[PDB]
């Protein structure tokens, strides 16, 4: 027999990171993949998610097939697993991640990589903008204000010192961290979708132009 | 929790008045009656409330404030032949007996008196108050009700305070005396209980408690009931909802209302729901006279049959299916131009379609 | 929004009535002078700034014992030479009126007043006056709005308590003078039955009893009383014979030498009167 | 480094030498620097929750943000947080003067990656595209609140000197959210600033790469505004070179 | 109309004549950008 709740929390874990769905980063390991397939494989719940990985054992250079009642019942599996909301670009995603650790050989060390392989032209930044302001400028405002107006302050000081109060505890090197790790996935997930090369140099000249800034 | 069969207790709404014509001798083994009457009260005050002269069967009479003696077990308590021993409301248990039968009169009926053999239980008429919560008063010291008795049978609205250090078997025993008093007014009286929320909780679970032991010893059940602090917000939201001044309506009132709904539709009112709900934490079902089905909180169902019919009554797979769920929530979310708070589900159904 | 669904939040509150005091003409702008010990969770409703402006009264404390308690106690600022009306230390509700001028001061105070003293009549006039005088839809109607129930919660916190105090057996006080072979003291519990729960509140947290008996000990803490009261209400003079000596020190070279750091007896006049009766501790 | 002190009476020739080491005063620094910065994020987090809390939104953040029907919620939230944003860079604005247009885009082909805000004029005036998926998507993400992130001796010793003490909605989680949702907007809130004072073509230069904010910043930002927000930390990319050289 | 009590903005007859007279909110956010105009008042 197996610790399937043992085997399910690994497995959730697991899934959670190769879906960027969790800014939380730990250490995961072969035994971790061992768990979640087994898991998956275990589970009537989840046979079909675990039918899709298995499939990434072969090419994995493909795109599963499905009927739209396999597709929902699919993402209603996933969604059921994580507790959330999804997409089939989740899905996909996950599917990558997975196809490319399987292929990955056993190594001494981690594999850092880049999400990829998501959803066939390669396109540019440029052809990005160009297309995409052309749709923004097609569509109209949803709704707009006036000119001037004014910046709702808050007035209650003692309100301000109770939220002061109710925040302190928090760490702002873990907010900012999650933060941070938040917008970058969402924008690695933005670009994958997308088939356009995510600039890494730009990504981190953003933070080299704060740190101009504030050497300033 | 035991208790001697020689004790005889009288439970009577009256009582929160002394009955000192109840009172009389008993006789011992060789059948000779005893002249000395020993009174037993829960408080020292309670003295002056009790009139030595209203017992000519007797002629000695005695007052002491009942006292948890820890060195004698209730179980077998000391007996007493010397004298006729009387116990009026007692709070804590009683360690002494009398010659014969020792007598008690009381309008609680506590644990320790739940399991006393012999118990008489007076009837009455109910005659229910106004539960008044607001911030004209007339304060009325509870301890002491016979002390404000006048103006408790005269006036209609009061403020029932208590002192700081009062312990909490008197309070109860306060407010028991006290609605009593009321359920005797003929027009029904508001009050004010200058108490924490918890403890005007805590005191009403007690009464109901001491109600219900009431009923198990035989009362007649009485409407006169009252609400907990959370139905009482929830029934102020409805009623501040609905445009409904909290002063010109009374819950009982704003309650009733709903009963034109309850036969007529078939339906238990939400208000009904949820202050049950409120109650459990601290299900429904009901019918008319010569009615074959009952309404409750789950629907229609026959009458004496469980509140759920058998699990295999009726198929939903057709609709109760994920794929049927997720194509309504879909075109509801597509038609309603949706993205989130958006819940589709079956719908089951009881006995009854 | 940030909040929980109400969830009524904790935080300090201002309790002098008087800092609810504003210019009902919203284009005048106005600031009441509150001292900061208003900000205490205490039984004074009043910050020491409005009660000596307006009752000639100071806050004190009196240290009671093994256990130290601390009896709130107010003291005297009338002078040795002021008369009349000037010795009305609080004036009654038939008196407050003449007392304090209410042509002078602010129209949200004299409603203040007209709230504290149960005159329904004049906080009605007030009410259909403003509502017919200025802006009064536009923010005066919610600025008077506000001030009223202010008061009215203030005076709903305090009553109820005032009143099972009132019909309370364990604490029992009696404002008047304990030497009862007096005729300045009179029916002095009459008098502060006859005026408001509020101000009962105020008197019981102002003058402190002559006597104090705990279960079995009494204290006395005078021999004489230092104020008595009357149908003028609280007044500042001696119900014996002459008035006491206030120097007034503040506020409104051998002889040092001998005299240089030496323990010093106030001249302050307290407020002592009456007969406090009390039950256990209860603190 | 260190240094050293010598004291010396006038008239006598004994003189006591004593010597310092500034590693004292340097923890000193830093650990009065760190406190100060982080009070002075608390406070502006503080600020904008509660200027948000005083548009009166009965929904907490990410579910107005997940309400799709609802745009006028998120163009009042947008807005705000952009003149907080120009605010804090020039104090003496309390408005933002022309009147601005929105647009709450639904679709990938409809949004930019990396650029979940951003703006374009209509020749008139400037409307503010916004990316409500990629939002919600952000403030959904799962965050880490248990994980720390991080010279030894010096966190030693502040370990050692620094002490630490054992009715609203707000968890960590949230308070996250209203950072990013910060960040993002103050983003945004860079690329509509050169834009508008460098013209549309310098924007779109910008928005291809955001090297160019370096100068076309730093000469107003870093000397009269106050610093960025990611100024708090020095941010980097986990295994950056293998990762540019793939 | 001038009378004992003083200067009256009254009518001498018949009924009285007719005369009519930033805190960025939620409200104040404006929907989708989309009769004598042309005489004057
Ligand atoms: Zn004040």
């Amino acid at each position: 027999l197996i610790n399937m709740r043992r085997y399910r929390n690994a497995a959730r874990k697991l899934i959670h990171h190769y879906s960027l769905n969790s800014t939380s980063s730990t250490e995961y390991k072969i035994s971790d993949v061992v768990m979640t397939m087994i898991f998956l494989l275990r589970s009537e719940k989840y046979h079909s998610l675990f039918k899709l990985l298995e499939t990434t054992f072969d090419d994995y250079t493909c795109r599963p097939q499905m009927t739209q009642v396999q597709t929902d019942t699919l993402l209603d599996a996933v969604r059921s697993l994580l507790e959330m909301t999804i997409d089939l670009t989740t899905v996909d995603i996950m599917r990558s991640s997975f196809a490319r650790c399987f292929n990955s050989p056993i190594m001494r060390y981690a594999k850092i990589v880049l999400l990829q392989n998501v959803a066939d032209k390669r396109t540019t930044l440029e052809e990005l903008l160009i297309e995409r302001g052309e749709k923004i400028q097609m569509l109209q405002p949803q709704q707009y204000i006036n000119s001037g107006t004014e910046i709702p302050f808050c007035d209650d000081a003692e309100f301000l010192n109770r939220l002061l109060k109710h925040i302190d505890p928090y760490p702002l090197s873990r907010m900012y961290y999650n933060a941070a790790n938040t917008m970058f996935y969402t924008t690695m997930e933005n670009y994958a979708v997308s088939n356009c090369k995510f600039n890494i140099e730009d990504y981190n000249n953003i933070f080299k132009v704060m740190e101009n800034i504030r050497k300033h | 929790m035991e208790c001697p069969f020689q004790i005889q207790v009288c439970i009577s709404d009256r009582f929160f008045a002394f009955p000192h014509n109840l009172v009389e001798p008993q006789s011992d083994v060789g059948n000779k009656l005893i002249e000395n009457l020993i009174v037993y009260v829960p408080t020292d005050d309670d003295r002056l409330y009790i009139d030595k002269k209203q017992f000519p069967k007797f002629n000695s009479v005695l007052v002491y404030r009942h006292e948890h003696d820890v060195n004698i077990d209730s179980r077998s308590p000391k007996k007493t032949a010397s004298a006729t021993i009387v116990y009026w409301n007692p709070l804590v248990p009683i360690t002494e007996i009398g010659a014969g039968e020792t007598r008690v009169f009381s309008v609680l009926l506590t644990n320790n008196l739940f399991y006393c053999n012999t118990m008489i239980v007076h009837h009455e008429n109910p005659k229910c108050p106004i539960e008044f919560t607001y911030p004209n008063l007339r304060p009325i010291a509870c301890e002491i009700p016979l002390s404000h008795f006048k103006e408790l049978v005269e006036s209609n609205d009061f403020l029932l305070c208590f002192n700081l250090e009062t312990s909490t078997m008197v309070k109860i025993l306060s407010l028991k005396r006290i609605f009593c008093i009321f359920q005797y007014r003929k027009q029904p009286a508001r009050y004010v209980i200058n108490l924490p929320h918890e403890e005007i909780d805590n005191l009403y679970n007690k009464l109901n408690w001491e109600r219900t032991r009431r009923l198990m010893k035989g009362d007649v059940p009485s409407n006169c009931a009252t609400v907990n602090r959370s139905s009482l917000k929830y029934i102020k939201q409805a009623q501040s909802l609905l445009g409904i001044p909290d002063y010109s309506q009374t819950v009982v009132d704003f309650v009733k209302m709903f009963q034109k709904i309850i036969f007529p539709y078939q339906l238990v009112p939400n208000v009904i729901i949820k202050l049950n709900n409120f109650d459990q934490m601290v299900k429904i079902r009901l019918f008319c006279k010569n009615d074959s089905i009952a309404i409750s909180s789950s629907g229609i169902v026959p009458i004496n049959m469980p509140d759920f019919s058998p699990p295999n009554t009726f198929d939903y797979s057709d609709y109760a299916n994920r794929t049927n769920i997720n194509f309504v929530t879909q075109r509801v979310l597509t038609d309603g131009g949706f993205s989130s708070g958006i819940t589709v589900t079956p719908v089951k159904y009881n006995y009854y379609l | 929004l940030v909040p929980v669904g109400m969830a009524p939040r904790q935080m300090r509150v201002n309790r002098c009535i008087f800092a609810s005091i504003v210019s009902f003409d919203a284009c005048i702008t106005y600031k009441s002078p509150c001292s900061p010990d208003a900000y205490h969770d205490d039984g004074w409703f009043i910050c020491n700034n409005h009660l000596i402006k307006r009752f000639k009264m100071s806050k004190m404390v009196l240290p009671i014992f093994d256990n130290q308690f601390k009896m709130t106690i107010a003291r005297h600022l009338v002078g040795n030479k002021e008369r009349g009306i000037k010795r009305i230390l609080i004036p009654s509700a038939t008196n407050y009126q003449d007392v304090f001028n209410l042509n002078s001061m602010m129209q949200a105070e004299q409603l203040i007043f007209h709230l504290i003293y149960n005159n329904e009549n004049a906080v009605n006039t007030i009410c259909d006056n403003l509502k017919y005088t200025e802006g009064f839809t536009s923010n005066t109607q919610r600025v008077i709005h506000s001030v009223y129930a202010t008061t009215k919660s203030i005076l709903d916190t305090t009553n109820p308590n005032t009143f099972c105090s009132r019909v309370s057996r364990d604490e029992l006080r009696f404002f008047d003078v304990t030497n009862a072979r007096a005729l300045r003291g009179g029916a002095g519990d009459q008098l502060f039955n006859n005026y408001s729960g509020f101000l009962q509140n105020l008197i019981r947290r102002a003058v402190a009893p002559e006597y104090l008996q705990i279960d079995t000990e009494e204290l006395r803490f005078r021999n004489c009383a230092t104020c008595i009261i009357d149908e003028t209400g609280l007044v500042a003079s001696v119900p014996d014979g002459p008035e006491l000596y206030n120097p007034i020190r503040s506020s409104d070279r051998e002889l040092d030498r001998t005299l240089s750091g030496y323990e010093e007896y106030p001249t302050y006049v307290p407020l002592f009167l009456g007969y406090q009766i009390i039950n256990s501790e209860n603190n | 480094n260190k240094v050293r002190t010598v004291t010396e009476i006038v008239n006598s020739d004994e003189k006591i030498q004593k010597t310092y080491e500034l590693a004292e005063f340097d923890l000193k620094n830093l650990s009065s620097l760190e406190s100060y910065e982080t009070l002075k994020i608390k406070l502006a987090l503080s600020k904008y929750m509660a200027m948000l809390s005083t548009l009166e939104m009965t929904q907490p953040l990410l579910e107005i943000f997940r309400n799709k029907a609802d745009t006028r919620q998120i163009a009042a939230v947008v807005f705000s947080t952009l003149a907080f944003i120009h605010n804090r860079f020039h104090p003496l604005v309390t408005n933002f003067t022309n009147k601005m247009e929105f647009v709450v885009t639904e679709t990938n082909d409809t949004s930019i990656p990396g650029e979940p805000i951003l703006f374009t004029e209509n020749e008139g005036v400037l409307l503010c595209s916004v990316d409500r998926p990629s939002i919600v998507k952000m403030l959904s993400r799962e965050f880490d609140t248990e994980a720390l992130v991080n010279n030894c001796n010096v966190r030693i010793a502040k370990t050692f000197g620094a002490s630490k003490r054992k009715d609203f909605s707000i968890t960590e989680v949230e308070a996250t959210q209203y950072l990013t949702l910060l960040l993002t907007v103050e983003h945004a809130y860079l690329h509509y600033y050169i834009f508008k004072n460098y013209g549309v073509f310098e924007y779109c230069k910008s928005l291809t790469d955001h090297s160019l904010f370096t100068n076309k910043l730093r000469s107003t930002m870093s000397t009269k505004t106050s610093n960025l927000l990611l100024s708090k930390f020095k941010f980097t990319i986990e295994d950056f070179d293998k990762i540019n050289s793939n | 109309i001038i009378d004992e009590t003083g200067l009256v903005a009254s009518v001498p007859d018949g009924p009285e004549l007719y005369n009519p007279i930033n805190r960025l909110q939620i409200r104040n956010v404006l929907k989708f950008e989309g009769t004598l105009s042309g005489y004057e008042e």
